[PDB]
């Protein structure tokens, strides 16, 4: 009954959205759920995104540790 | 013997889920909900997630 929500924020909206495409195939590679991902509206010229995992596994987990994500994105992370 | 004790700036560790074998500060702390405010420097970035007190341990 846990659920790992992201939120995603960048300047560079290529960055962004390769991100998040990276977050949900390493979500879905694993055996786990992916809710959105959404876009937010743009606030002072950054690009906002949300995306949850449900039904996340330990394979979920060390996939999205060993997961590289590109300078210029920042990533919020919870479990929760 | 873990304390409880934890207060904003305080260093914390982690020692369950992904953000296992992590250390980090808590900016913000719930005692009513039960969750310390601590972000992960994962990356070179700061993560900040919630975490239990047994789930982390003071530093």
């Amino acid at each position: 009954n846990q659920r790992i929500r992201i939120r995603l924020k960048a300047f560079d909206h290529r960055l962004i959205d390769q991100a998040t495409a990276e977050i949900v195939e390493t979500a879905k590679r694993t055996g786990a759920q992916v809710r959105g991902p959404i876009p937010l509206p743009t606030r002072s010229r950054t690009h906002l995104r949300l995306v949850d995992i449900v039904e996340p596994t330990e394979k979920t987990v060390d996939a999205l540790m060993r997961l590289d994500l590109a300078a210029g994105v920042d990533v919020q992370i919870s479990l929760g | 013997r873990p304390k409880t004790l934890f207060e904003p700036g305080e260093m914390v560790r982690v020692n369950d889920g992904p953000f296992a074998d992590f250390n980090g500060v808590v900016e913000e702390v719930d005692y009513e909900k039960s969750r310390l405010k601590v972000s992960v420097s994962i990356f070179g970035r700061a993560t900040p997630v919630e975490l239990d007190f047994s789930q982390v341990e003071k530093a």
